[PDB]
Protein backbone atom coordinates (compact mmCIF):
# COMPACT_ATOMS: atom_id res chain seq x y z
CA UNK A 1 0.00 0.00 0.00
CA UNK A 2 3.08 2.18 0.35
CA UNK A 3 5.21 1.49 -3.18
CA UNK A 4 1.98 0.70 -4.95
CA UNK A 5 0.75 4.31 -4.20
CA UNK A 6 3.80 5.25 -5.62
CA UNK A 7 2.97 4.02 -8.73
CA UNK A 8 -0.82 5.32 -8.59
CA UNK A 9 1.02 9.11 -8.06
CA UNK A 10 3.68 8.19 -10.99
CA UNK A 11 1.40 7.08 -13.89
CA UNK A 12 -0.80 10.10 -12.78
CA UNK A 13 1.64 12.28 -12.58
CA UNK A 14 3.26 11.04 -16.07
CA UNK A 15 0.26 11.65 -17.99
CA UNK A 16 -0.50 14.99 -16.76
CA UNK A 17 3.00 16.06 -17.38
CA UNK A 18 2.56 14.76 -21.31
CA UNK A 19 -1.18 17.47 -21.27
CA UNK A 20 1.13 20.19 -19.85
CA UNK A 21 4.12 19.60 -22.61
CA UNK A 22 1.56 19.75 -25.04
CA UNK A 23 -0.06 23.05 -24.16
CA UNK A 24 3.34 24.24 -23.86
CA UNK A 25 3.93 23.26 -27.56
CA UNK A 26 1.37 24.35 -29.28
CA UNK A 27 1.59 27.60 -27.33
CA UNK A 28 5.65 27.73 -28.88
CA UNK A 29 4.28 27.32 -32.00
CA UNK A 30 2.00 30.02 -32.11
CA UNK A 31 4.82 32.50 -31.11
CA UNK A 32 7.40 30.81 -33.25
CA UNK A 33 5.04 31.63 -36.80
CA UNK A 34 4.60 34.74 -35.32
CA UNK A 35 8.28 35.42 -35.19
CA UNK A 36 8.55 33.75 -39.11
CA UNK A 37 5.85 36.13 -40.28
CA UNK A 38 7.39 39.24 -38.48
CA UNK A 39 11.02 38.09 -39.95
CA UNK A 40 9.47 37.63 -43.55
CA UNK A 41 7.94 41.48 -43.52
CA UNK A 42 10.92 42.54 -42.47
CA UNK A 43 13.39 41.52 -45.03
CA UNK A 44 10.63 41.88 -48.06
CA UNK A 45 9.83 45.32 -46.86
CA UNK A 46 11.99 46.76 -34.67
CA UNK A 47 13.78 45.25 -32.02
CA UNK A 48 11.27 45.82 -29.00
CA UNK A 49 8.68 43.39 -30.43
CA UNK A 50 11.07 40.66 -31.96
CA UNK A 51 12.69 40.94 -28.59
CA UNK A 52 9.62 40.83 -27.14
CA UNK A 53 8.53 37.55 -28.89
CA UNK A 54 11.95 36.03 -28.28
CA UNK A 55 11.89 36.58 -24.62
CA UNK A 56 8.11 34.77 -24.57
CA UNK A 57 9.67 32.41 -26.77
CA UNK A 58 12.28 31.59 -23.96
CA UNK A 59 9.59 31.78 -20.79
CA UNK A 60 7.91 28.64 -22.91
CA UNK A 61 11.83 27.20 -22.53
CA UNK A 62 11.62 27.66 -19.34
CA UNK A 63 8.37 25.67 -18.37
CA UNK A 64 9.94 23.02 -20.68
CA UNK A 65 12.67 22.93 -18.63
CA UNK A 66 10.95 22.78 -15.26
CA UNK A 67 8.94 19.69 -16.90
CA UNK A 68 11.72 17.58 -17.69
CA UNK A 69 13.46 18.55 -14.23
CA UNK A 70 10.15 17.22 -12.37
CA UNK A 71 10.80 14.25 -15.33
CA UNK A 72 14.18 12.94 -13.95
CA UNK A 73 13.38 12.81 -10.48
CA UNK A 74 10.11 11.22 -10.89
CA UNK A 75 12.40 8.73 -12.89
CA UNK A 76 14.91 8.69 -9.92
CA UNK A 77 12.48 7.70 -7.46
CA UNK A 78 11.16 5.06 -9.26
CA UNK A 79 14.58 3.49 -9.86
CA UNK A 80 15.03 4.43 -5.84
CA UNK A 81 11.93 2.04 -5.26
CA UNK A 82 12.97 -0.59 -7.49
CA UNK A 83 16.50 -0.84 -6.00
CA UNK A 84 15.07 -0.39 -2.57
CA UNK A 85 12.60 -3.60 -3.40
CA UNK A 86 15.28 -5.66 -5.20
CA UNK A 87 17.36 -4.75 -1.90
CA UNK A 88 14.66 -5.90 0.66
CA UNK A 89 14.00 -9.12 -1.30
CA UNK A 90 17.00 -10.44 -1.41
CA UNK A 91 18.63 -12.43 -5.03
CA UNK A 92 16.96 -15.70 -4.67
CA UNK A 93 13.12 -14.77 -4.16
CA UNK A 94 10.20 -15.38 -6.27
CA UNK A 95 8.36 -12.25 -5.90
CA UNK A 96 4.64 -11.50 -6.38
CA UNK A 97 3.45 -8.71 -8.49
CA UNK A 98 2.29 -5.94 -6.71
CA UNK A 99 -0.69 -5.52 -9.44
CA UNK A 100 -1.44 -8.70 -11.27
CA UNK A 101 0.99 -9.66 -13.50
CA UNK A 102 4.12 -6.94 -13.67
CA UNK A 103 6.83 -6.54 -11.95
CA UNK A 104 8.81 -2.81 -11.11
CA UNK A 105 11.80 -3.06 -13.79
CA UNK A 106 9.30 -2.89 -16.44
CA UNK A 107 8.29 0.46 -14.81
CA UNK A 108 11.92 1.59 -14.85
CA UNK A 109 12.57 0.84 -18.01
CA UNK A 110 9.49 2.53 -19.29
CA UNK A 111 10.12 5.87 -17.41
CA UNK A 112 13.66 5.36 -18.73
CA UNK A 113 12.96 5.13 -22.46
CA UNK A 114 10.64 7.61 -21.59
CA UNK A 115 13.20 10.28 -20.08
CA UNK A 116 15.68 9.70 -22.90
CA UNK A 117 13.40 10.35 -25.79
CA UNK A 118 11.97 13.46 -24.10
CA UNK A 119 15.74 14.68 -23.10
CA UNK A 120 16.59 14.43 -26.89
CA UNK A 121 13.37 16.76 -27.71
CA UNK A 122 14.04 19.58 -25.57
CA UNK A 123 17.63 19.74 -26.69
CA UNK A 124 16.42 19.83 -30.83
CA UNK A 125 13.81 22.55 -29.62
CA UNK A 126 16.66 24.62 -28.16
CA UNK A 127 18.64 24.73 -30.63
CA UNK A 128 15.20 25.08 -33.05
CA UNK A 129 15.08 28.28 -30.41
CA UNK A 130 18.67 29.65 -31.43
CA UNK A 131 18.78 29.35 -35.12
CA UNK A 132 15.02 30.35 -36.41
CA UNK A 133 15.68 34.45 -35.69
CA UNK A 134 18.75 34.75 -37.63
CA UNK A 135 18.32 32.08 -40.95
CA UNK A 136 17.54 33.75 -44.35
CA UNK A 137 17.11 30.84 -46.57
CA UNK A 138 13.13 30.18 -46.66
CA UNK A 139 13.44 26.03 -47.29
CA UNK A 140 15.53 26.17 -43.53
CA UNK A 141 12.68 28.33 -41.79
CA UNK A 142 10.09 25.82 -42.84
CA UNK A 143 11.92 23.00 -41.74
CA UNK A 144 12.34 24.57 -38.40
CA UNK A 145 8.86 25.11 -37.99
CA UNK A 146 8.51 21.69 -39.36
CA UNK A 147 10.70 20.69 -36.41
CA UNK A 148 9.12 22.37 -34.01
CA UNK A 149 5.73 21.16 -34.80
CA UNK A 150 5.72 17.47 -35.49
CA UNK A 151 8.58 16.45 -32.74
CA UNK A 152 11.23 13.83 -34.40
CA UNK A 153 12.61 12.42 -31.38
CA UNK A 154 8.70 11.46 -29.61
CA UNK A 155 8.07 8.05 -31.12
CA UNK A 156 4.18 7.16 -31.24
CA UNK A 157 4.53 3.21 -29.70
CA UNK A 158 5.57 5.17 -26.30
CA UNK A 159 1.96 6.32 -25.79
CA UNK A 160 0.91 2.68 -26.07
CA UNK A 161 3.29 1.77 -23.07
CA UNK A 162 1.77 5.11 -21.17
CA UNK A 163 -1.50 3.13 -21.38
CA UNK A 164 0.20 -0.12 -20.05
CA UNK A 165 1.04 1.51 -16.89
CA UNK A 166 -2.57 3.06 -17.20
CA UNK A 167 -3.52 -0.70 -17.34
CA UNK A 168 -1.66 -1.54 -14.30
CA UNK A 169 -2.38 1.19 -12.22
CA UNK A 170 -6.24 1.57 -13.03
CA UNK A 171 -7.05 5.01 -13.73
CA UNK A 172 -8.70 3.84 -16.74
CA UNK A 173 -11.61 1.49 -16.54
CA UNK A 174 -11.15 -2.25 -17.28
CA UNK B 1 28.85 38.24 -18.91
CA UNK B 2 25.93 36.92 -20.31
CA UNK B 3 23.57 38.47 -23.30
CA UNK B 4 21.06 36.79 -25.20
CA UNK B 5 21.45 38.44 -28.65
CA UNK B 6 17.80 37.76 -30.30
CA UNK B 7 17.53 34.56 -28.07
CA UNK B 8 21.40 33.07 -29.24
CA UNK B 9 23.27 33.07 -26.10
CA UNK B 10 26.69 34.72 -25.40
CA UNK B 11 29.77 34.27 -23.03
CA UNK B 12 32.10 36.62 -22.64
CA UNK B 13 35.27 36.51 -20.24
CA UNK B 14 36.67 39.83 -19.22
CA UNK B 15 40.28 39.98 -19.73
CA UNK B 16 40.90 43.88 -19.12
CA UNK B 17 39.37 47.17 -17.82
CA UNK B 18 40.99 50.31 -18.10
CA UNK B 19 39.21 52.79 -16.41
CA UNK B 20 38.92 56.95 -16.26
CA UNK B 21 41.52 57.78 -14.06
CA UNK B 22 44.60 55.94 -16.59
CA UNK B 23 45.13 53.07 -13.97
CA UNK B 24 44.68 49.68 -15.89
CA UNK B 25 44.57 46.90 -14.11
CA UNK B 26 46.94 43.28 -14.74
Amino acid sequence: SVSARKIKDNAADWHNLILKWETLNDAGFTTANNIANLKISLLNKYNEELEKLCEELQATLDGLTKIQVKMEKLSSTTKGICELENYHYGEESKRPPLFHTWPTTHFYEVSHKLLEMYRKELLLKRTVAKELAHTGDPDLTLSYLSMWLHQPYVESDSRLHLESMLLETGHRAL
Amino acid sequence: LYCTFYGRPYKLQVLRVKGADGMILG
